[PDB]
């Protein structure tokens, strides 16, 4: 999940766009 | 779960800004 | 589109808060 | 859509819960 | 206070409503 | 410290939505 | 009015920073 | 009323301070 | 007036995420 | 300024990147 | 560290509120 | 800098004002 990946380590914006619909 | 909740609030703002008109799925657990 | 963008930013925060664990899907027009 | 319903008039917490997953 | 009760453990929306005026 | 200062910032925002017309009073004490 | 509702949301955030430990009572 | 005064015009810090405890 | 001030608050938040390590200017 | 450019009309992510350090 | 990242997000909000029309130049450094 | 000073201990508004332009 996004919480597991991005709440202990910083996620870049291009990493976050992978979760877009 | 306090840190998870605070982290999730900013991720939602970040997903809204990045995805834009595409939208995004959110599911904590 | 400025007002809708500002409103949408507050909607996703409210959806994150009021919905908590069920999650939500946000999409513009 | 949630935009057309809650961005011109105030929606309560109960109206917004309809868009939950 | 609300900090010592909701920043050490997660508070629900019902528990937060206790502090409304 | 910093962690609880950030947590309180989200707390008052949550209280604003939940309480609505009734309002609220915030005290870190 | 949503714009007034959104302004209130930012007002309490500003009240939180300025007031500090004295606190505040958002009446509206 | 803080909404009527500060959502129709910009309120400085001193005007905002008057609503503290 | 008020609307510009509210929009500016979201601008800096957007600048913080986009710019990252580079930082940003707000004038 | 950025306010006159991006608060009267929506600016893209790339346009915001113009103001980075 | 995510907590440092989240803390900086609140710093720029406070800087915007305090500096106002004078502006500011944010740098993580 | 700003992060190393105001993210390990809280900073007042007056301390933050010194970082204005
Ligand atoms: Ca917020
Ligand atoms: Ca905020
Ligand atoms: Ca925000
Ligand atoms: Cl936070
Ligand atoms: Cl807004
Ligand atoms: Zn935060
Ligand atoms: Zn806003």
């Amino acid at each position: 999940g996004i919480v597991e990946q991005c709440c202990t380590s910083i996620c870049s914006l291009y990493q976050l766009e992978n979760y877009c619909g | 779960f306090v840190n998870q909740h605070l982290c999730g609030s900013h991720l939602v703002e970040a997903l809204y800004l990045v995805c834009g008109e595409r939208g995004f799925f959110y599911t904590p657990k």
